[PDB]
């Protein structure tokens, strides 16, 4: 039969399952709700491992349990009492013989060792993937070091000694490819001549590549701590979500730069060359699966200052209109085609983060923290599972690196891009709209002519890559 | 067959704006939600005896993507401009949202409603009279809603559809 | 998107974790941190079909040897890994093979035999010996290096193909 358990009076995690302490969803069970004691029991269950549950729990638990309290509870979980000798053991001992201790040996092998190992796995994951708890609370770190550092007994020794080293490593804290990256491409601006870098003088292929490297790095830097609890929307967002905000502010700046490049080009012919070049960059973004970049361009083309430029629209080649149309359709019907495309491509890619943000926020806002059952308040864990499914998807696309070479000067150019200058947002976006009105006035006002501003050739070198020996 | 109305929710972040559409679209009587579910933002309703379909865009959480506002707004036929009654700044933002909507739609007469949202028990700082005065100055309806009790929620969306129908 | 549940098994220190992390992150882990149980996901197009790999990285240390049934029940295919400079790890393969067959109650479980650390000159297990074993199991044999990436995609994606055709 089943192993007997310690008394629930000396070991809390031996209380029987009931609807007053745990509720399952309708081949391991999926938890809908439970007390924190039951959640931790199942997190470290003797019958099976649940690595997904460990990630889900460690990502989301701070909404129902403090870090100090979590550590106390898993230490309590770890300290399991051994059962007393049985009648057959007693009789052997009374005869001066060695007891078989069959029940004790089974309990050690099938209850204590798996549970203790799974507690250690929680510790290992906590330190490796959620170390911010310890960065923000030095005392918590001391407690973890002390707990791990005083676990005795040879069964756990390998992992205890390892986790100690991992902790010490994390305190004081390389990519391999299947191929060589392609050659960096140059157009009018030549290597080292950063003063001449601009939309039309850099090679459009290399603009798309370097922005993709930049946007990929920004995407990869966002941690779940910046997302859970909807903290990027609250008053302390600059403290709690700095990498996310840096990523969004980059996207916003690039979109505005595209708009500024377009409406500050007053000559119609030149402005057509600018828009065509932007749609070529979009084409390369698509080829690279940089969906963030695709939407940066689409956002610019749908902006109030740019959208209304019918005279410019009329001269864009049909094949480029088609490219823009297809990109625009990604966003239609609540991003239906985008979501399907993302789930079909071969990474690396750069997702659009906005959809994730809205889904995390609405999941948080639209589900209760607790379920009330039989007079008891149970933690609504299904809500946390839903949030962690989203953070899990985000993390899955953060793993794959782009096989593209960094160009340090082009990188710096786009890192330092500042289209708004010292102007506030409203004053700048009014400026862009007024430029739009200047260069293509509302009917029936006549269309003016404007002088050229670029002294170099406007012909694009195209977006198919070259390859010298 | 039946008419579909494309509605867009706009307003400051961080102050409970998402509760409006969630409470509407929700299984009214089970407080639960999966926003990832295809058509968790579409609802068939009967307004003044006429059946229609509401398609609601609420990009709550994306407020920092400020250059995407035009793109999102362009999709809408009618707009709910939402502020929180305990956040004066969100109320002061309304003017610029309205100006931006007028620009994007290229019209001085876009169907819209002003919504004052009670998102918690913190002290009210925008009185109903201030909001009524603002709405009147714009020539649009004012509706107050609760983010907890669902009060006002149907009224906000139905009033907007009536604004579209009567445009 | 079809989802595939892969499990990586084999003796302690043979490079199960390094192989997995090389696949997932294109990074070679130089440290030896014994695993308890780790899981990873990877979206990838294989033979023109997009799928989602769930990869379970398991414990090789003997102290964890009584905890395997639970992960073997869930796996759809198994990478059976040994190191070509460690004959004991090669001898441990048959124990994993037999346990998997017992737990899944089947003579026909998708598997690939993997000989890892092929970047090292000092080999003690010859390819022929491993290939003979693989043939007796009816499965392919692929030599890999988590350090250089040699064979790594081939090993995992061959296992996917075997699940797909199962
Ligand atoms: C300056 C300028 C503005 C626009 C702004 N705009 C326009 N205009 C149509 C003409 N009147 C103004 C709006 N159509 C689109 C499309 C689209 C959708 C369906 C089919 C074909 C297309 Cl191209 C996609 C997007 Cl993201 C922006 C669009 C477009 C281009 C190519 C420009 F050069
Ligand atoms: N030269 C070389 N070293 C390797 C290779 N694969 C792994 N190693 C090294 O071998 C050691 C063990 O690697 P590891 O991946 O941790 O092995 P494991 O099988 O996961 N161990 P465990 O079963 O305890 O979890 C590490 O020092 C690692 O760098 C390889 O292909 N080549
Ligand atoms: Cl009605
Ligand atoms: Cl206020
Ligand atoms: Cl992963
Ligand atoms: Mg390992």
């Amino acid at each position: 039969g089943q192993m007997r358990l310690p008394s629930a009076d000396v070991y809390r995690f031996a209380e029987p399952d009931s609807e007053e302490n745990i509720i399952f969803e309708e081949g391991i069970p999926i938890i809908k709700a439970g007390t924190v004691i039951k959640l931790i029991e199942r997190l470290t269950y003797h019958m099976y491992a649940d690595p997904n549950f460990v990630r889900t729990f460690l990502t989301t638990y701070r909404s129902f349990c403090k870090p100090q309290e979590l550590l106390s509870l898993i230490i309590e979980r770890f300290e399991i009492p051994e059962p007393e000798p049985t009648e057959a053991d007693r009789i052997a001992i009374e005869n001066g013989d060695q007891p078989l201790s069959a029940e004790l040996k089974r309990f050690r092998k099938e209850y204590i060792q798996p549970v203790q190992l799974r507690v250690l796995n929680v510790c290992r994951h906590w330190v490796e993937h959620h170390f911010y708890d310890f960065e923000r609370d030095a005392y918590l770190l001391q407690r973890m070091e002390e707990f791990i550092g005083t676990v005795r007994g040879k069964a756990m020794k390998k992992w205890v000694e390892s986790i100690t080293k991992i902790i010490q490593r994390k305190k004081i804290a390389n990519i391999t490819f299947q191929s060589s990256p392609p050659t960096v491409e140059w157009h009018i601006s030549r290597p080292g001549h950063i003063e001449t870098f601009d939309l039309l003088t850099l090679h459009p292929i290399e603009i798309a590549r370097q922005l993709t490297l930049l946007e990929s790095d920004l995407y990869r830097a966002v941690q779940p701590s910046e997302l859970v609890g909807s903290v990027w929307t609250k008053e302390d967002k600059e403290i709690n979500s700095p990498n996310l905000l840096k990523m969004i502010r980059h996207t916003t700046n690039l979109t505005l730069w595209f708009e500024k490049c377009i409406v500050e080009t007053e000559n119609l012919e030149e402005r057509v060359a600018v828009v065509s070049r932007i749609i070529e960059i979009l084409q390369v973004f698509q080829e690279l699966n940089n969906f963030n970049g695709v939407l940066e361009v689409v956002s610019a083309m749908n902006s109030s200052p740019v959208y209304r430029l019918d005279h410019t629209f009329e001269q864009i080649p049909s094949r480029q209109k088609k490219i823009l149309e297809e990109a625009h359709e990604l966003s239609e019907d609540h991003y239906k085609k985008y979501l399907a495309k993302l789930r079909s491509i071969n990474p690396p890619c750069v997702p659009f983060f906005g959809i994730y943000l809205t889904n995390i926020l609405k999941t948080e806002e639209g589900n209760p923290e607790v379920l009330k059952r039989h007079g008891k308040e149970l933690i609504n864990f299904s809500k946390r599972r839903k949030v962690a499914e989203i953070t899990g998807e985000i993390q899955q696309y953060q793993n794959q690196p782009y096989c593209l070479r960094v160009e340090s000067d082009i990188k710096r150019f786009f890192e330092n891009l500042n289209p708004m200058g010292n102007s506030m947002e409203k004053e700048f976006t009014d400026y862009l709209f007024n430029k739009s009105l200047e260069i293509e006035p509302r009917n029936p006002k006549p269309l003016p002519r404007f002088p050229k501003k670029y002294s170099y050739p406007l012909k694009s070198p195209g977006v198919r890559p070259s390859n010298p020996r | 067959g039946m008419t579909e109305y494309k509605l867009v929710v706009v307003g400051a972040g961080g102050v409970g704006k998402s509760a409006l559409t969630i409470q509407l679209i929700q299984n009214h009587f089970v407080d639960e939600y999966d926003p990832t579910i295809e058509d968790s933002y579409r609802k068939q309703v009967v307004i003044d005896g006429e059946t229609c379909l509401l398609d609601i865009l609420d990009t709550a959480g994306q407020e920092e993507y400020s250059a995407m506002r035009d793109q999102y707004m362009r999709t809408g036929e009618g707009f709910l401009c939402v502020f929180a009654i305990n956040n004066t700044k969100s109320f002061e933002d309304i003017h610029q949202y309205r100006e931006q909507i007028k620009r994007v739609k290229d019209s001085d007469d876009v169907p819209m409603v002003l919504v004052g949202n009670k998102c918690d028990l913190a002290a009210r700082t925008v009185e109903s009279r201030q909001a009524q005065d603002l709405a009147r100055s714009y020539g649009i309806p004012y509706i107050e809603t609760s983010a907890k009790t669902r009060q006002g929620v149907e009224d906000a969306f139905y009033t907007l559809v009536r604004e579209i129908r009567q445009h």
